[PDB]
């Protein structure tokens, strides 16, 4: 139904020319009647635009080029506006006609055994191919297509990357006119070449003095299937080829206290990839004490006796407990000084001991709940963990009995040893064939080994190392917390059934002696008499049951600052891959706030949580911020990198928000004032442009411009309807004019706020506007370019140009005080911010944003935009551009579509020195001749230009004259009758039209 | 002679090792001071620093002075010992308070005795700057500043004048008492804020005799245990100095005159005569180092760089401790960069700090 769409667009066009017959003020002041039908009237010039809209689309002509008239020069603005509105209504109907056929038909990918081809089955009665990474749509630069839409990609794609393809169909020149197809089913590119992405270091830490753990995941662009990895470890070299699926390595046999540097790379079939680096220390070595200098103690546990041994060279010997039955498992505690006991049939007997003797006797503890078989002690959360026989199931109770909590699923094999790591939040146990893992709530179940019949194991909580004996093989062996690291160690040969470590020594029990070997002849030997069998040695050091972890540094410090207050938030030190979710996460914090100018600091210790507020700070002062973590025992951690943060200057700074529902609240620089205002706007409003203190203008998200009067809602708005297809709005305080980008008419409309008299101004394709009030330069930004419009045509200065595939201009702001001009470019996956002077282009930062949301913050000297989610606002200061403050949106207006820092001073009134005075009608006189009038001059001395209309007979002639004399030519004969109209103008306004009738 | 054999004799009669501490050397310097251990540290650091570029080490005779009424007889015994019992005698360094106390005996003996510069110049601006930045409130108070001698009162109101502070005694209930001495603030029965600045070393008797909630403004004594904690340069701490503490103001105030005198001795061995068997006529006219051609003012980082103690200046702090019954660390001013760290302890477990207006903003004149 083309001919119906064409005739309906032409009929709606001539109806819009009929109804707008007296709405727009003309630059010559025409004022035709409703039935004049002359050349100068609005109806004939607008109907000339509606008679040439389909001619311009067929012959690929612009609306300015189709509406060229010699009488109205250089821009016949009702003709151009009617042409652009008819073409925009036609392309809106042509996107509503083929909406379902574009959004239903999915293109298919085809490669033949040769570039990659799209096949789109599209039969229509500019286009863009867009690609997406499969882990934002980016346009394709190079393609070769035809009339059957068989489009071949000849651009170099990244290899071994999954891609989706879309067709963007721009129907009109408007950017809301695009139609997108459904995306293709995905295509992996074939592999070639070296890997081009480095691996990512997740954690790089030191386990003890001789081991060093690294964890990695692959990069984004592997350029092939991953076969292997290469690790090069160097001091401030060892090279190991780790296979494809593994994401951890622990480097053995290293020296202590040494800075190490590690390099990761990816090896496919073709070659090696790039190098990622990281710096790490091993640890400080423990001072290994000799055999004479041992003040520490052990506990030797047999089947029927528990015997305490001191490790002096003349060591004291004492029985703690002698049993009539056979003990199966026992517990120990360092800070409670409590020892638990268990038997063959289940009888829990707790016993407190101090310095190797009785303090409290053996009291029997019935378990309020399964017969108990093994036992371990949680020293942080103060629980007792029991592995019972009914199948076998690990539960946890309390020290008094009761509060039984079942941990994990049941299992078939018996538990021969149960050890609980409280500090890293783990439970370790062994079966007949295996060694395992759980956390304290039983979530992460992992099996560490599958070895035939292991022996005793000892778990080091700081060092993340499980030493394990295999007594039938005579083998002493070393396991990590995930089972990937199996280091065999040489055992001192005799079989031993138990062990302990004091540093790097080995405390092995025989039936006659305990020997401390760092052969069978030891460094030291302690005699045994009363214990024929010994299956356990428990060393009585607080490193066996620790409260505190090693290290701990906070990260991601950030701070939002006001004038006299701050809100500082950091995160908690991260958890190791050998640390579960049930680990020790109890830290205190210490925050050092350094005054830079005064060279003073104040440090707040015992900060319990990861957020701290500060208040009564000094305004406009630079502060440096670093934080560190303090653990339970109270030794400090490491400081962060210092964050330089500057407070706002002094003054009540109101920030005006607007919710997407339409509620306007006023906060302060942090978002803490929260004064809800009584006005309610429409859905998705933009920023408010005030004319006076009461009446303001705002643009909603669908393109409608609204006027609201805040104090009395009946009057104050000269327009009655909301006005369609408006992009931005600004105000001149000096001339008293409201400027908006008419997106349908492709123009800028200048309107008096008192009378509603609109004026079409020849600024074309503008999306956002600003006016410099000192001289009247109209700064505008297209999505492609950013320019300037002035009074003379020599003042047109273009500051930036975008190609279009790179992106578009998101907003701009004008800094008239320091002669600066900032803008935001929304791009392909990036948000860039720039700067240029008004009279050197400088990129400030590259980081998306709401359009027309970039506001200049003249107290802080910062720039503020609002993100597209509406829940976060970004501040970039000009003094420190690398630090971006993230201001949270308050919860009353929590999806936000507008943010505006309010002016503390009121708006200045209408300056009467930019109004042109009218020409007196008696002074317009006749001297090829000249026409002279009295020169119109404003209140302040400004350059007043004039515009001429020479309507003689039926022919008319228009002139744009800066001079008060009119060089008049081109009369056909003598005795003509001239109708002469003078309209004076400044750069801010226009004067009234003085119409005379003089005869020559 | 008898004075070379018996040594210095102090009246029972006391032996020489009770109050004289000696590092050996070819040239002998004499230090007569209350804190000899800082002097032994300064002569040890210029021995391992080798500013002289000579083979011979600098010797010290560090006389310990506990009462000031017996220093005249030991000055007579030291001018007899350093006239008779040595080969080369540079001079006798006396600290500034015993120089100003006993200037008639030094002028009457006419021997080469020079003052160590005073440590109160290194201490009293730190006192006025820790009092300048102190979190106080919005209350002005009545101050009463009690010193032992009037010279500490003149230099303390001078140091309060360069920190832009006025300290006036109004008639008001809020009282601030600053006591300058080791015996003035001993069980003070008056009520108010008590600041106590000790002059000498702080004993357990002084921390016992202070009231509760009383402020102790003192410097940190730095214990010497090993030689690797002083600098990255491998040196050797002498075996007498291990296990003993130095005061940093005595170290810097002696060490400026030691850097000036060994720079003069560089000029003297450059013009004269490095091996001391070949070298001759060390000391001919030695009073010219007090003249301004060889006397210079050095910054404290230059003193730690020249004498190889750059890792020591992190522990060179001036603290303010409150006695709560424990000495809680409240303030800390580093000597090498004058940065002032106050310590606040979130108690009551809050989540914000209302920042009090400081003591220099209240007392600003
Ligand atoms: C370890 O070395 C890195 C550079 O490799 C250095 O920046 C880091 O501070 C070093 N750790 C030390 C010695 O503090
Ligand atoms: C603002 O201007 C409008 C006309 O544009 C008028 O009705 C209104 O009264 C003015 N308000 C104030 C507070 O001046
Ligand atoms: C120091 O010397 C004086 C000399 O009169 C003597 O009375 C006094 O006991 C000595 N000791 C002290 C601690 O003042
Ligand atoms: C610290 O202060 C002293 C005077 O008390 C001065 O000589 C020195 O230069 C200052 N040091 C700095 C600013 O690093
Ligand atoms: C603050 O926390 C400490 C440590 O838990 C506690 O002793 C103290 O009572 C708490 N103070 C309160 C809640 O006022």
């Amino acid at each position: 139904d083309e001919r119906m769409v064409l005739e309906r667009v032409t009929r709606d066009c001539v109806q819009r020319c009929i109804v707008e017959e007296d709405l727009f003020l003309d630059e010559f002041g025409i004022q035709c009647e409703k039935a004049d039908n002359g050349e100068k009237c609005y109806k004939t010039r607008c109907t000339k635009g509606c008679a040439q809209w389909y001619r311009a689309l067929k012959e690929l002509e612009s609306c300015q080029e189709a509406c060229l008239s010699l009488q109205f020069y250089p821009y016949d603005m009702p003709c151009i506006g009617a042409c652009e509105m008819a073409q925009r209504d036609y392309w809106h109907l042509q996107r509503l006609a083929i909406s379902h056929l574009v959004e239903r038909t999915q293109p298919q990918l085809e490669r033949a055994p040769t570039p990659l081809t799209i096949r789109w089955a599209m039969h229509f009665p500019p286009f863009n191919i867009q690609y997406q990474f499969v882990d934002a749509w980016f346009n394709l630069a190079d393609y070769d297509c035809d009339e059957y839409y068989v489009c071949e990609i000849l651009e170099a794609l990244i290899p071994y990357t999954q891609y989706r393809f879309r067709f963007e169909l721009p129907f009109g020149e408007n950017r809301d006119e695009v139609l997108y197809s459904p995306a293709t089913p995905a295509y992996q590119t074939p592999p070639e070449g070296a890997p081009i992405s480095a691996p990512v270091i997740e954690h790089l830490m030191g386990l003890d003095d001789s081991h060093l753990a690294v964890h990695w995941h692959p990069g984004r662009f592997t350029n092939g299937p991953i076969e292997g990895y290469r690790l090069r470890l160097s001091s401030s070299t060892s090279e190991q080829l780790v296979p494809a699926g593994r994401g951890s390595y622990i480097f053995s046999q290293l020296q202590a206290g040494t800075n190490y540097t590690l390099a990761l790379s990816m090896i496919n079939k073709q070659g090696e990839g790039p190098v990622a680096k990281g710096f790490v220390q091993t640890h400080s070595a423990r001072n290994e004490k000799p055999a004479k200098d041992l003040t520490e103690s052990v506990l030797l546990v047999g089947r029927r006796a528990v015997m305490w041994q001191s490790l002096e060279p003349a060591g004291e010997n004492s029985m703690i407990y002698q049993s009539q039955e056979e003990l199966a498992d026992i517990a120990w505690s360092k800070r409670e000084q409590q020892l638990w006991l268990l038997n063959v049939h289940g009888e829990l007997r707790s016993l407190k001991f101090e310095s190797g003797q009785m303090v409290s006797p053996a009291q029997q503890l019935k378990l309020d709940l399964w017969v108990p078989r093994r036992l371990s002690f949680d020293w942080l959360h103060h629980r007792l963990y029991f592995a019972m026989e009914s199948s076998f199931q690990i539960i946890s109770t309390d020290l008094l009995g009761e509060s039984a909590q079942k941990v994990g699923e049941s299992f078939d094999l018996p538990v021969e040893q149960l050890e609980v790591d409280a500090l890293n939040g783990w439970i370790f146990w062994r079966n007949e064939e295996s060694l395992w893992r759980q956390d304290l709530h039983g979530r992460m179940i992992h099996r560490l080994l599958r070895i035939r019949q292991p022996g005793w194991f000892l778990v080091q909580p700081q060092h993340f190392i499980i030493h394990l004996m295999l007594p039938q093989e005579g083998k002493f062996l070393e396991i990590s917390y995930d089972g990937g690291f199996k280091h065999p160690l040489p055992l001192p040969p005799p079989h031993w059934q138990s062990f302990a470590l004091l540093g790097r020594s080995l405390l092995l029990p025989d039936s006659g002696q305990l020997i401390l070997v760092e052969a069978a002849s030891p460094s030291a030997s302690w005699p045994l008499k009363n214990l024929p069998d010994c299956w356990a040695v428990i060393l009585l050091v607080p490193e066996s049951q620790p409260l505190t972890s090693a290290g701990g540094k906070p990260h991601s410090l950030k701070a939002l600052l006001g004038a006299q207050a701050a809100k500082i938030s950091w995160k908690e030190p991260e958890r190791n891959p050998y640390q579960s979710a049930d680990a020790a996460r109890s830290w205190s914090y210490e925050l050092e706030v350094l005054d830079v100018a005064s060279q003073s600091a104040f440090s707040i210790r015992n900060i319990r949580g990861p957020i701290f507020g500060l208040q009564r700070l000094q305004p406009d002062n630079l502060y440096q911020l670093r934080v560190r973590a303090i653990n339970v025992d109270g030794e400090p951690g490491e400081w962060t990198e210092p964050l330089a943060a500057r407070t706002w200057p002094l003054g009540p700074h109101r920030l005006r928000w607007a919710s997407r529902q339409g509620s306007v609240i006023h906060t302060n620089e942090l978002g803490e004032g929260l004064e809800v205002q009584q006005e309610q706007l429409e859905r998705l409003p933009g920023p408010m442009t005030m004319v006076n203190e009461s009446v303001g203008y705002y643009v909603t998200g669908d393109g409608l411009l609204h006027c609201i009067n805040l104090v009395h809602s009946q009057w104050g708005c000269p327009i009655s309807e909301p006005l369609q297809h408006v992009g931005s709005v600004t105000y001149d305080w000096r001339g008293g004019r409201v400027y908006w980008t008419d997106l349908a008419r492709n123009c800028v409309v200048r309107m008096d706020p008192w009378s509603g008299s609109r004026e079409l101004l020849p600024v074309f394709e503008a999306n956002f506007l600003a006016l410099d009030p000192r001289q009247g330069h109209l700064y505008y930004a297209t999505s492609s370019q950013l320019s300037r419009h002035g009074s003379t045509p020599d003042e047109a200065v273009t500051y930036y140009r975008v190609n279009g595939l790179e992106g578009s201009i998101a907003s701009f702001v004008l800094d008239t005080q320091q002669d600066q001009l900032f803008w935001l470019v929304k791009g392909s996956g990036a948000l860039r911010l720039y700067r240029a002077p008004l009279t050197s282009l400088q990129m400030i930062q590259q980081i998306q944003a709401v359009p027309d949301s970039l506001q200049l913050l003249r107290p802080l000297g910062a720039l503020l935009w609002l993100e597209r989610s509406g829940r976060r606002a970004r501040l970039v200061r000009l003094a420190a551009p690398l630090d971006v403050m993230e201001l949270p949106t308050p919860d009353q207006a929590s999806p936000a579509s507008a943010l505006q820092l309010l002016d503390p001073q009121p708006l200045p009134p209408r300056d009467e020195g930019v109004i042109p005075m009218t020409v007196l009608p008696d002074s317009v006189r006749l001297d090829d001749f000249h026409v002279r009038w009295q020169p119109s001059t404003s209140g302040g001395n400004h350059s007043v230009s004039y515009r001429l209309l020479l309507e003689f007979g039926q022919r008319l002639q228009t002139l744009d004259l800066s001079t008060p004399f009119a060089r008049l030519t081109q009369l056909p004969q003598a005795q003509l009758q001239l109708k002469i109209s003078i309209t004076p103008r400044t750069a801010w306004r226009s004067g009234d039209t003085t119409r005379v009738q003089l005869t020559t | 002679p008898e004075i070379c054999l018996n040594g210095l004799q102090l009246t029972v009669i006391r032996k020489q090792e009770e109050f004289v501490k000696i590092l050996e050397g070819d040239v002998v310097l004499s230090v007569l001071t209350k804190d000899p251990d800082s002097a032994l540290f300064v002569i040890n650091r210029v021995n391992q620093a080798n500013l002289i570029m000579a083979d011979f080490e600098i010797g010290i005779r560090a006389i310990s002075i506990d009462n000031a009424s017996l220093a005249e007889n030991l000055l007579i015994q030291e001018v007899q010992f350093l006239q008779q019992c040595t080969t080369y005698s540079m001079g006798i360094f006396v600290d500034w308070e015993l120089y100003k106390q006993l200037e008639s005996v030094i002028k009457d003996l006419e021997y080469n005795i020079w003052p160590i510069p005073g440590t109160r110049a290194h201490l009293f601006p730190k006192v006025a700057h820790l009092l300048h930045q102190m979190p106080w409130g919005e209350k002005i108070a009545s101050v009463e500043i009690a010193t032992e001698t009037l010279e500490m009162y003149n230099e303390f109101m001078e140091a309060a004048r360069q920190e832009h502070m006025c300290l006036m005694h109004f008639k008001s209930d809020d009282n601030v008492y600053i006591m300058f001495g080791n015996k003035l603030a001993s069980h003070f029965k008056e009520n108010g804020t008590l600041f106590s600045v000790p002059t000498d070393r702080t004993d357990d008797e002084f921390l016992a005799d202070l009231p509760n909630r009383a402020f102790v403004l003192m410097e940190n004594e730095i214990d010497l245990s090993t030689a690797v904690e002083l600098d990255a340069t491998p040196t050797a701490l002498d075996e007498i100095l291990i296990g003993k503490s130095v005061l940093p103001s005595r170290v810097l105030s002696f060490a400026g005159s030691i850097i000036d005198l060994m720079n003069w001795l560089r000029g003297s061995l450059s013009k004269h005569c490095y091996v001391l068997e070949s070298c001759f006529n060390f000391l001919n006219f030695i009073e010219d180092w007090r003249t301004s051609e060889y006397r210079q003012a050095h910054d404290t980082a230059e003193i730690l760089s020249l004498l190889l103690m750059r890792k020591l200046g992190t522990a060179m702090n001036f603290q303010m401790y409150q006695k709560k019954v424990e000495l809680r660390e409240i303030a800390s001013q580093n000597f090498v960069t004058n940065v002032t760290t106050y310590y606040h302890y979130n108690r009551d477990n809050h989540t914000s700090l209302e920042l009090k207006t400081k003591f220099g903003q209240v007392f600003n004149c």
